């Protein structure tokens, strides 16, 4: 025989809890993946992007060295 | 190169007359002229200078 119920209350807050908030752990990184994508990006003009970031990415980095010839730069 | 032969016209003919105010030496380089040709073409000429220290 069985007299009570068998249960605990999981600490929450703001209405989230840990079982929860763990399913979504990984949606946050794909997010975070996504914002860093998209941020870097939207800088890939810059030249600072190009000189410390992705001309320094393996194979794919010589995309970002590009010089222009003395002989055509006024400046 | 055809631009190119065009400033050389412009140079010798239509510069007795008419200006091309709007067109800086470094707007040739690149275009029809190396960065040193256009300097040489700059460098030959006298451009009013900010005045000495007696003014
Ligand atoms: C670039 C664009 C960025 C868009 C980012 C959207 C992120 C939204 C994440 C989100 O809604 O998490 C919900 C989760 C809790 O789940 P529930 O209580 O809503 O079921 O919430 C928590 O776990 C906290």
């Amino acid at each position: 025989y069985v007299k009570k119920p068998s249960y605990k209350i999981v600490p929450h807050f703001l209405g989230f809890n840990i079982p929860t908030v763990s399913k979504w752990i990984p949606i946050f990184g794909i997010w975070g993946a996504a914002a860093g994508i998209g941020a870097l990006f939207l800088i890939e003009g810059v030249p600072r992007t190009r000189q410390d970031i992705l001309s320094k990415i393996p194979i794919i980095g010589e995309h970002w060295i590009r010089e222009i010839p003395a002989s055509d730069n006024p400046f | 190169a055809s631009l190119r032969r065009g400033y050389q016209v412009y140079k010798e003919v239509c510069a007795a007359c008419h200006s091309l105010d709007r067109i800086a030496w470094r707007n040739l380089v690149g275009v029809t002229h190396t960065t040193d040709e256009a300097k040489a073409f700059a460098e030959e000429l006298e451009y009013d200078d900010e005045p000495d220290d007696e003014g």
